């Protein structure tokens, strides 16, 4: 089982209730997920085909 | 001790009310 | 010189140490502040676990915000 | 020294009170109990524009709550702030209007405003030299519309040369709950043009979309609703009580937003409102108050300023900034938008500088637009009540208490000479002397 | 025993002293406790001695609004003002000349006179009264409409010199200035014996371009505007060459009844990092003035004439340079004269350079130079203005919070015809011969 | 010499105003001290009589015995620095 | 001092820019946070070009990101860099317009753009002295390209003497993957034509074989193509931001290239393009630079130049670097062609020269061709137009919602329009 590629909740289509988790009285919009650390781990952004 | 009883009360609806994944589901 | 940098240091540990003051009645307050909310709410959870004669009687002198915040 | 005496009409006016009260509470340092424990000597040189003193240094407010309910009062004074009001201000009747206007016009709001009034007069008569009186409530309802003009009325007979501010809370045309509003509302404005010095025009669709498209809440409840008209409340007021640079009061404000006495409705605003995420990537200097004000979203009424004109435009910054940054702003709008003013007008734009922020800001603004595009919400009310009152739908209700058709009829045509009066003024050329200037 | 009585209306006038008197008290070494740090008498031109020691102000605040005098009653200056000279009324003006004329200025205009005569007993020689307010107030402009009338019938010819904030062009805090500036400059006219005006947005374009300050501030305006003033006390105050007196430019600068409309500039305007760069001489000084950027009022001067200018230099300056920077002036072919004014200036010298107060924007520099200049080129301010005030009154808006006060409607008309007829009189002084 | 005494006295001032708002927070932290004792006596009666609850009942003595040991120690600390500002 | 406001359409036009955005924080030395951590004074001189202040010393993007489909964006925001963008700049729709025309310029595209314009007009007029928009778009989608070119016509119609460039996805034939491609690439070229400063022409086999056969990568990924892309983006207007010898901004550039106003089509390269293994044997100088600009391999579109004639040719050079050779190397290659540039303009070539080097090298390139050989590409999707038009298919999705038949006969008759001048402007005599 992976759980690198399955959409997650999302920050800009449905600003509403009922989608998380405990108490919250304000919008997520902090740009992070859930899956952004194993997608950080498995696949690493390191530039591109220019410079050393 | 009524009134504190109120203002407690108002605290717990306001705990149900707030957790929005709950209240809606 | 000397006469300038010795009044201009006493000058300097006085502005410090009021800084200093300043900064524990800020941290006096928020303590003051935390430990009569924690008060109350345990108090309330208390009086809502005795409600779901000898006891409930005698737990209605609790002191008030007011006395736990410490005005009189 | 300058006392403005504080009425709350209905369950929606104590609602709103009882939050600004909240709001200005802790604005001038007062615990729950009454006394006062602040950090600045600037609290205390201006205290009695609100306050009340009593002995042993407690402080309670000016104000008279009325309601045809006891339940509000209940729930009001068992609130958190609610052992600061004097229980003698809480005038209660025993049975509620029901959702009617004769109802808090003639058969039960005529015999509770002599209570109401011998309060109202103890407290205006214990000032020094009296400001004004304030009102908050709701055009929807009994007792916020049908006993409220009522005092308004009387209050207008008693002291001519006074102020009168209100904040109306007009009816929505999506939020709309009650069947008999129109009705309550087209009743109530014929009152209001005629006897008010100040009107503020506050609407529950448009807090809702600022609550839910600005500050990014999941749980709009009505103490968000409220927080953001007691905001606007203390910012009108808050060149009474604090310092500043350039100072304007609510005399000021109406003698330069009001050019004829039928033209006194407004639309207002909140500056710095932003999100507890999206607080980091905004730096809140006067160019980013001057939009968020001027932004058409931001209006707290229902109507879209881009349909009119602007036919005066105040605005009270509060805290420490420069005056040339703020005059230069509200000049380069008024340079770039060039159709959206009044051309008979020049200089349509009035500023005012407190120097003590608000609660938890360092530089704060307020906005009050005298615009032509309010018309259309007297529209939409009038094209609301006819269609009801040519059926003669729930007309039995209001006949049945002494009233007539006439009475109906009279109200329509006083609003429609309001709207003709503000398109007249909109579609007005100003290089002409038209009819009256003969004695050449 | 030569003395000047400031009055200052209005919140404007109010925060104008504070700065005026800080300056006063920095120049003549009084602490603000009122007393001097242990046979000089050069004080008694401002400040009047006490049995003890102390030293209280020739001023009278007047104010309809409490929340701007209680700051200078609780502030550092607590101990110097006098108790009784901070007048305060209730209700301000709102903005409106009717209020500040008929109804509330009505009432405090006994006090203010007695204080006035309790304050002009004392004086064994008296210069003038110089009164400093703003035309687009409500206190300013009305008050002090019938404060000069009243002034007329007290005194009967004395000096009153005026300080005006007249409205900026483009920027201005009201929508009833006009009717402000109109009713106020219509009845001053026979009651004023001169006129020195002053407005912010060109203090604010010398603050942007010249202090290097991107933001300035009120308090930044009023430290200016003192220096000026103190640069015209400063003959009456120090030693000098030639000196110069109140009626001096009264007289210099009004040739005709209807005309006592000056402008007022100064020069040089640096901050301290450019007073390291430049030189800063009489020629340099006095060309400084004469450019058009540097007016203090945004008016241009190369539209108009010049009718008439008073020169008054500070510091370490002598009368050659004087003398040839003004015979450059004269001839180059921009700077215009009227015809019949061949003789056009006047020159005064004064030996004390100006003080530096602490947290003032400008540097402590040798010499410097005011300027008082009278030009035909006002003559479009008022026609704008006229504009502003017809275009408003087409449609009688704003009108009734006038007349539900006390004012009737024909004087609205015959203000706006009576500077209808000064706008000729200045085209026929500047049409030549 | 004028012009440093007058800086040395304004820090003087400031120094006695800062002092006296610290005794006042003393005294309010002292009152405080004073009266969160009662719920303390309150809980020792409810056990004693006694013998959902009693975890509650412990979790408030738990309490009560931390905030007063607490409110002990910074009262000593706004005695030092009452002693700095002093000297 | 001069503000350059990035736009970026569509899903293709969210990538590019996303990759840009990373490209130039890395330059100006911006960590994801959003702070400021470098070495040299010089990367604050000019940063409000494309970053805006807010509190506490953190900078955000001068962009405008549009979408019609919520994922993209959502997947924009979960990237590397995607936690420095403002919340309020990306603007998203509902309903997709897939690969429709008239869904991103009719249906769905006039009901989004009005929040556009809001949003634009914002950061538009917060500019001390705007200096112009850049947007980033492909032709073969329905969102950038429908609801790009519609937002193209109301910003000329606004703010009329400004400076658009426009980085264009032309579609190509051999990589071409949706069939009904070439009508929204005909539907977009003309309003292209009369709306546009500069544009920019990009292709993805072009970009693949650069990648291919001198790169030698063996995964050749769309993020390896983005920063290609982004390469020649920040080559563009470093002249603006870092001082040089000689400057040239984007306004001076458009005022060379640009001989007659329907004339702007360009096509980019970039010079020093290398292997790992090719990297330590080969020296980079400006001879290397200038033979590798101007090799027909290194374009960024499926063209080659000698078909055609260089009408006019833009080198931006960065780096420490002598002027002579750069004058030198410039002249001995007009020398030796003398048969791939026209004769009616001498002295074809502007220079430009920056002093401040790209990270991580000490000396780079940038070319910008104004070529007739650009005409094949319109001649392509012209034919590849008429082939389908001559038979009506997929031509209801077109007309079920607004669109009659005569707005592609007149799509097809501007192009014609368009590649008869430049014919004639190619077998043209002196
Ligand atoms: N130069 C300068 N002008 C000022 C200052 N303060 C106020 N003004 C001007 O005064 C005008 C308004 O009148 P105010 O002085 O504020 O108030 P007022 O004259 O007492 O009139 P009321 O407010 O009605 O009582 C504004 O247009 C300002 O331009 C100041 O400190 N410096
Ligand atoms: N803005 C605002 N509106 C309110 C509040 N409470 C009630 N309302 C509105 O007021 C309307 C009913 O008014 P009502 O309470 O009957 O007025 P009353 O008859 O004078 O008591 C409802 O449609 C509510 O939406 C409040 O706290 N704030
Ligand atoms: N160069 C480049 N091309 C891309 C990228 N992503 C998609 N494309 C091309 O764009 C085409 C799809 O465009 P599309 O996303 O549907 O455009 P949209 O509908 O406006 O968002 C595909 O054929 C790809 O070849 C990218 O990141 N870089
Ligand atoms: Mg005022």
């Amino acid at each position: 089982y992976s759980i690198v590629h399955r959409k997650c909740r999302s920050q800009f289509t449905d600003l509403n209730g009922s989608k998380r988790f405990g108490i919250n009285t304000w919008h997520d919009e902090s740009g992070i997920y859930a899956n952004s650390d194993v997608k950080q781990k498995l696949y690493p952004l390191t530039s591109g085909p220019i410079v050393p | 001790a009524n009134l504190a009883k109120r203002r407690h009360a108002e605290l717990c609806r306001q705990k149900r009310v707030f957790n929005a994944r709950n209240r809606i589901i | 010189e000397t006469r300038a940098k010795f009044t201009q240091d006493n000058l300097c540990r006085a502005q410090r140490e009021r800084l200093a003051s300043a900064n524990l009645r800020v941290l006096v307050d928020c303590i003051l502040r935390d430990t009569s909310e924690d008060l109350r709410l345990q108090c309330d959870a208390v009086n809502l676990a005795f409600g779901r004669q000898k006891c409930m009687a005698h737990r209605t002198r609790y002191p008030t915000i007011l006395q736990l915040a410490g005005y009189q | 020294m300058r006392e403005i005496v504080h009425l709350q009409a209905g369950q929606c006016g104590n609602q709103i009170g009882a939050k600004f009260w909240e709001v200005i509470s802790d604005e001038h340092g007062i615990d729950p109990t009454g006394t006062y424990h602040g950090d600045s000597d600037l609290q205390l040189e201006r205290i009695n524009v609100y306050y009340n003193e009593a002995t042993g240094g407690k402080y309670v407010p000016r104000a008279v709550l009325v309601d045809l309910e006891p339940g509000t009062m209940d729930s009001v004074r068992s609130g958190p702030f609610g052992q600061i009001f004097r229980p003698d201000n809480f005038v209660f009747g025993q049975s509620g209007a029901g959702n009617n206007w004769a109802k808090g016009h003639y058969t039960e709001g005529a015999e509770l405003v002599d209570s109401v009034l011998d309060v109202v007069r103890k407290e205006a008569e214990s000032c020094d030299c009296l400001q004004g009186f304030q009102l908050t409530h709701s055009l929807g309802g009994g007792t916020g519309s049908g006993m409220g003009t009522l005092l308004i009325s009387k209050i207008r007979e008693e002291y001519p040369d006074r102020i009168m501010n209100t904040f109306s809370v007009v009816p929505s045309p999506k939020v709309s709950d009650t069947v008999v509003e129109p009705y309550n509302a087209t009743l109530s404005v014929h009152q209001l043009v005629e006897n008010t010095d100040e009107t503020y025009c506050i609407d529950n669709e448009a807090l809702y979309d600022i609550c839910f498209r600005t500050l990014k809440l999941t749980t709009p409840t009505y103490g968000d609703l409220n927080h953001l008209v007691s905001a606007t409340m203390s910012g009108v007021t808050t060149c009474l009580r604090f310092p500043g640079q350039l100072n304007a009061d609510l005399r000021k404000l109406a003698v330069n937003m009001v050019p004829f006495p039928r033209l006194h409705f407004f639309m207002p605003g909140f500056a710095p409102l932003t999100s507890r995420g999206s607080q980091q990537y905004r730096a809140l200097t006067v160019p980013e108050l001057t939009q968020q004000m001027f932004d058409a979203k931001n209006m707290m009424a229902a109507c879209d300023p881009r349909h009119g004109r602007y036919l005066t435009v105040a605005a009270v910054f509060r805290g420490r900034m420069s005056m040339k940054e703020v005059d230069e702003q509200m000049l380069n709008v008024q340079n770039k938008n060039s159709s959206y003013f009044v051309e008979w007008i020049p200089n349509n734009v009035k500023t005012a500088v407190c120097d003590i922020p608000p609660r938890g800001l360092k530089m704060s603004a307020t906005f009050i637009g005298n615009s032509t595009a309010i018309q259309e919400l007297f529209k939409r009310i009038s094209e609301q009540f006819t269609a009801m009152f040519r059926r003669k739908a729930f007309l039995h209700w209001y006949t049945g208490e002494g009233m007539d058709e006439m009475e109906f009829t009279e109200a329509e045509s006083n609003m429609n000479d309001l709207v003709s009066e503000y398109q007249q003024y909109q579609d007005a050329t100003a290089e002409e002397e038209g009819e009256f200037e003969e004695e050449a | 025993m030569r003395e000047c009585i400031s009055i200052h209306v209005g919140q404007a006038g109010v925060q104008i002293g504070n700065a005026c008197w800080e300056l006063y008290c920095l120049e003549h070494g009084i602490q603000p406790d009122g007393q001097m740090p242990s046979g000089d008498d050069s004080f008694n031109t401002f400040f009047s001695e006490t049995g003890a020691g102390k030293h209280v102000p020739r001023a009278v605040f007047v104010d309809l609004e409490p929340t701007v005098i209680d700051e200078v009653r609780t502030g550092t200056y607590r101990q110097l003002f006098h108790p009784e000279q901070l007048i305060t009324g209730k209700e301000d003006a709102a903005n409106n000349y009717a209020r500040g004329h008929y109804t509330i200025g009505k009432e405090i205009i006994d006090l203010v006179l007695d204080r006035i005569r309790k304050l002009a007993d004392q004086c064994t020689g008296l210069q003038g009264f110089l009164v400093f307010h703003s035309f687009g107030g409500g206190t300013g402009s009305g008050f002090t409409s019938l404060l000069m009338e009243r002034l007329s019938v007290d005194y009967g010819k004395k000096s009153k010199l005026e300080f005006s904030i007249y409205p900026a062009p483009q920027v201005s805090t009201a929508v009833v200035e006009p009717y402000n500036s109109i009713l106020t400059t219509h009845t001053t006219l026979e009651h004023s014996d001169c006129a020195f005006m002053v407005d912010n947005e060109a203090i604010y374009d010398i603050c942007r371009r010249n202090l290097d300050i991107e933001r300035p501030t009120y308090t930044n305006l009023n430290r200016l505007i003192g220096q000026i003033v103190s640069s015209i006390t400063a003959s009456l105050r120090f030693d000098g060459a030639l000196n110069v007196d109140l009626t001096e430019f009264q007289t210099n600068l009004v040739p005709y009844p209807r005309i006592h409309f000056p402008l007022a500039t100064y020069a040089p305007v640096i901050s301290a990092e450019k007073a390291y760069h430049e030189q800063l001489s009489v020629a340099e000084i006095t060309n400084a003035c004469f450019e058009p950027a540097n007016q203090m009022v945004k008016c241009d001067p190369r539209h108009g004439k010049y009718m008439a200018c008073c020169l008054l230099y500070r510091g370490d300056v002598v009368p050659k340079d004087v003398n040839a920077a003004i015979a450059t002036i004269k001839t180059k072919r921009t700077i215009q004269f009227v015809d019949w004014c061949p003789t056009g200036f006047k020159v005064g010298i004064n030996y004390q350079p100006p003080t530096v107060v602490p947290g003032g924007d400008l540097a402590k520099v040798q010499r410097a130079v005011c300027m008082l200049s009278n030009t035909t080129a006002i003559a479009e301010a008022w026609a704008r203005l006229d504009h502003k005030f017809d275009l408003m009154y087409a449609k009688r808006a704003f009108v009734h919070w006038y007349v539900g006060e006390g004012m009737e409607e024909g004087e609205f008309s015959e203000a706006r015809e009576d500077m209808a007829a000064l706008e000729k009189d200045y085209e026929e002084v500047g049409v030549d011969s | 010499t004028h012009s440093w005494k007058s800086e040395l006295q304004r820090e003087m001032e400031a120094l006695a105003a800062e002092t006296n708002l610290l005794l006042a927070q003393k005294q309010r932290l002292e009152r405080a001290l004073d009266a969160t004792e009662v719920p303390f006596s309150i809980t020792t009666d409810n056990l004693q009589c006694r013998e959902h609850v009693e975890t509650e009942l412990l979790k408030e003595a738990e309490l009560i015995r931390n905030i007063q040991e607490l409110l002990k120690r910074t009262i000593m600390q706004a005695v030092s620095q009452i002693r700095l500002n002093r000297e």
